């Protein structure tokens, strides 16, 4: 549930945007999903928190 | 369980993301911090198995002291 | 109570009982998972989500 | 540095005194009197049997073959066949996914020019890995 | 020649065919992706061709010869 | 012996030193599982299992399980 | 796919009853009768061998090491050993260059960011590889 | 026990250690170049932010309050 969650919310914000990836994205973002799992509490922040000048999408990319 | 769930969560990213140290330099390092969470782990679990049976002997005992609070014994003659 | 059974001296031993081939079983499963996530998860072609920053667990439980 | 080695030796020495099969006490000694190394005598003689088994090998890979397609290795089959069958196909299977990975040299698939995820590949920290 | 009680050529051989099919499923997808983005190249710098000829027939309207 | 918590059990003796001396030991009666018997390793001469199934191979079974398990989805993905 | 599999089976047989070795003709008849497999039992064998040397391994090493360092070996020191010592050292040499290549997970050293061939990085045709 | 006629095991060694020195050097050389692209990551993305600030700033100066 939550997996899904995260590629629904990362990725178009609906179920259908989500299918419209291949299996092979679905797989790389459900592996990243468990990257985040591992690290927890003691991974890096910058999985989660983006940098001052970082030119990948934000918050309100779909908004 | 707090605790419990916590350990486990950091000896998991310890053990995933900092094994490739055994073929390091600073080997030794990683050894020490294995082997100390082994220790840990070790003495969690000892220290819940024994602390869940010593909670439940403390909730009956509660239970039992209410009932000994208000009884009253008579001598066999 | 942990009061008695079969105990296996050694490694070699765990196959002369059934539930204790179960279990070393079970231990290689637990012990050899470690090393898979360790290939899986540090691997050169894994590349972390492009929209990572676009919605996190952090946004919504805060 | 000295005493730990000297530690070390005695405690191998101990354990290599301990053993008590007659053959491999007899080789020690034999090697020890000569002077020579009972480890690798066991390797080179290991490597020449196998050589010489190549042959061997192959005729019971026919044997067998025969003995499975001849129907006669299921007429008497039970459970213990049955675990070992399970056990041979687990390892198939294992073997057929790291013969993938390493076919494509990847972990993971290959990224696409026209998937979304190209952007992560033009943002690693290190191109050169 | 009694039959056989293990039949552990046959397995070995097995294995050694599980693996190779692996790797052959391996190597056609690294190919495939290997083809598309040599494709993708391809189209990438007939693009930038195509927009360097407009850029040039844009500064050829400007001299206006 | 222990392996982690659990511990051998070990027969407590009943009979005294004098009349232990007077034992005659006859192992030829002993059964070939035991002969030669050890109290720190009572299962040496123990039959296995399944003849040919060693400890190390079912340790190896359950990795490759854990590995299977880890890896199918890298090769086998399934879409949402 | 049948001929071809008979004259293979016809081959390997032949080569194994030519040698002439009393040892190796001596297990294959014993296994064959019994149904069992020889090559296997050779390697069981092995590995128990091994498993059962390791401490004497040690033992050897510490036995040599003593022999080294004492200068008896130097003292009695020959051209054989000296062919011996230059293949020991080719040896160490191409492991290291390889521990090198494996250590860096590449055979050519890694582009810093500041050098002018990152434009080699960037151009890259496939970026998954 | 006569003087070793070999030196096999202490050479199964030193090719275990030569292995291991040349797997440090290795693993030496990444870590700094992994640390060197760190750094000019970050060098790349505090100087894409100080040219957004340069962009904002000129905005507005444009919007003139
Ligand atoms: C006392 C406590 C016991 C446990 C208590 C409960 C649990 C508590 C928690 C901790 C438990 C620790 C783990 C259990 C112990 C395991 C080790 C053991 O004792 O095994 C004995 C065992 C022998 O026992 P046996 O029952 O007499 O076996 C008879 C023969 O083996 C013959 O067997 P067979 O007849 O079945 O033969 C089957 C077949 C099968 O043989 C094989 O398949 C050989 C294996 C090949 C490798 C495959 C995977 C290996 C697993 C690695 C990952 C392990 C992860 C988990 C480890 C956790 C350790 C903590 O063999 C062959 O055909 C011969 C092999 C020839 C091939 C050799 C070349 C291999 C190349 C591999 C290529 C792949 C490499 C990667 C890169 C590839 C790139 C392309 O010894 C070995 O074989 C050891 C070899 C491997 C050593 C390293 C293994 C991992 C690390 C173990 C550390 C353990 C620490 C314990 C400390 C104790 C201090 C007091
Ligand atoms: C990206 C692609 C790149 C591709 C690059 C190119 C690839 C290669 C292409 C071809 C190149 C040309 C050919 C070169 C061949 C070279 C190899 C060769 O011929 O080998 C035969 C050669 C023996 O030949 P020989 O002298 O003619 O033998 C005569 C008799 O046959 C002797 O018979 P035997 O009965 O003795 O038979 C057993 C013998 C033979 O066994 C073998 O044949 C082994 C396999 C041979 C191939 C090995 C290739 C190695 C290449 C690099 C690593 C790749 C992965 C290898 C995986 C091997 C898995 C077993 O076993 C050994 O050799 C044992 C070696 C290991 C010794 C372990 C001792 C450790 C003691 C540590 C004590 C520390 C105490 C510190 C205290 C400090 C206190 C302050 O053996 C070796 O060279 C062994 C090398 C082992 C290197 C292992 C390095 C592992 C990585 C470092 C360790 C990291 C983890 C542990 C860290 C722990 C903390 C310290
Ligand atoms: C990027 C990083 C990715 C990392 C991924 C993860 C890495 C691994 C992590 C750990 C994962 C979990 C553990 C999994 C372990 C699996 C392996 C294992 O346990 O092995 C033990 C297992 C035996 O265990 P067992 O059944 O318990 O044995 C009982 C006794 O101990 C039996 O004792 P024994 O006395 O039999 O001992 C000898 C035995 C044991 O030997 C070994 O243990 C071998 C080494 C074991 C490790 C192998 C790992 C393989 C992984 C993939 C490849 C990596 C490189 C491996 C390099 C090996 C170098 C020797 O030898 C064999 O197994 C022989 C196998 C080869 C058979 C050759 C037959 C070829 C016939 C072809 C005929 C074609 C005719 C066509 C006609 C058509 C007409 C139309 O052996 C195997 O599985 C052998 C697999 C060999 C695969 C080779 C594939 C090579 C690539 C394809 C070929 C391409 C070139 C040639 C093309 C030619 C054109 C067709
Ligand atoms: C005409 C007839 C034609 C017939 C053709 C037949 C073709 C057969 C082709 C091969 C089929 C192989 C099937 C089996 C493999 C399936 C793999 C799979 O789906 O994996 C995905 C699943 C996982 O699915 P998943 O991908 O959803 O899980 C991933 C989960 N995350 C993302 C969290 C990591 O893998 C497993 O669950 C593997 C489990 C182990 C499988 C092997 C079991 C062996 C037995 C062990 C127990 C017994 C031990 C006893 C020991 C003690 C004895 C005393
Ligand atoms: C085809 C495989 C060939 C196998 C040869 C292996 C040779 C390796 C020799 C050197 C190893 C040490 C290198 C040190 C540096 C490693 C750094 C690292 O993590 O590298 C990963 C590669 O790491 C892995 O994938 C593997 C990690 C470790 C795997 C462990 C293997 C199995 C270990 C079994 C343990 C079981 C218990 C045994 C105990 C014995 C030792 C005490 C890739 O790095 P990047 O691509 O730059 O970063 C990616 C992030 N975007």
């Amino acid at each position: 549930d939550h997996v899904e969650k995260a590629m629904i919310m990362r990725w178009g914000g609906t179920l259908e945007d989500v299918r419209k990836l291949s299996a092979k994205d679905q797989l790389r973002v459900r592996c990243f999903t468990d990257i985040e799992k591992l690290y927890s509490a003691y991974g890096p922040k910058d999985t989660y928190l983006q940098p001052p000048g970082d030119t990948l999408p934000g918050k309100d990319f779909y908004r | 369980h707090f605790l419990l769930l916590m350990f486990f969560d950091f000896f998991y990213f310890i053990f995933v993301f900092f094994f490739y140290g055994v073929f390091c330099y600073w080997f030794i390092l990683f050894i020490f911090v294995f082997c100390f969470c082994l220790l840990f782990y070790v003495f969690l679990y000892l220290l819940d198995l024994f602390a869940a049976i010593l909670q439940l002997f403390i909730f009956c005992n509660m239970i039992l002291q209410l009932i000994m609070d208000f009884l009253l014994f008579l001598l066999f003659v | 109570m942990l009061l008695g059974g079969f105990v296996p001296r050694r490694f070699s031993q765990f196959n002369r009982d059934p539930c204790w081939m179960f279990f070393i079983f079970s231990v290689g499963f637990w012990l050899g998972e470690y090393p898979a996530m360790m290939i899986k998860y540090n691997a050169r072609d894994l590349v972390y989500d492009p929209h990572r920053y676009v919605w996190s667990h952090h946004d919504d439980h805060h | 540095l000295c005493n730990a080695a000297s530690k070390v030796q005695a405690r191998s020495a101990k354990k290599l005194a301990a053993l008590t099969d007659a053959g491999i006490q007899k080789t020690i000694s034999e090697h020890n009197a000569n002077g020579t190394d009972a480890a690798v005598s066991s390797t080179k003689r290991y490597l020449a049997e196998q050589r010489q088994l190549f042959h061997y090998r192959v005729v019971r890979f026919f044997d067998e073959c025969h003995y499975i397609i001849s129907g006669e290795y299921f007429a008497q089959y039970t459970k213990v066949n049955l675990i070992w069958d399970l056990r041979f196909l687990t390892k198939l299977v294992v073997l057929f996914l790291i013969g993938t990975v390493l076919g494509r040299q990847s972990i993971f698939p290959p990224i696409d020019p026209d998937s979304p995820l190209v952007e992560a590949l033009v943002t690693k920290v290190n191109p050169n890995y | 020649k009694a039959a056989p009680k293990t039949l552990h050529q046959v397995r070995n051989v097995a294995y050694f065919f599980a693996a190779w099919l692996g790797v052959q499923k391996g190597y056609i997808e690294k190919s495939a992706n290997d083809r598309l983005w040599v494709e993708h190249q391809r189209k990438v710098r007939q693009q930038n061709v195509e927009r360097q000829q407009a850029l040039d027939s844009i500064k050829l309207m400007q001299q206006g010869v | 012996y222990n392996m982690l918590v659990f511990r051998d059990p070990k027969r407590r003796p009943q009979l005294s030193e004098e009349e232990r001396a007077k034992v005659v030991v006859n192992q030829a009666e002993w059964p070939e599982e035991f002969k030669d018997f050890d109290p720190d390793d009572p299962y040496k001469n123990s039959p296995e299992i399944i003849k040919g199934m060693s400890s190390w191979n079912l340790f190896l079974w359950g990795v490759e399980c854990a590995f299977i398990y880890q890896f199918y989805e890298l090769v086998f993905p399934k879409s949402i």
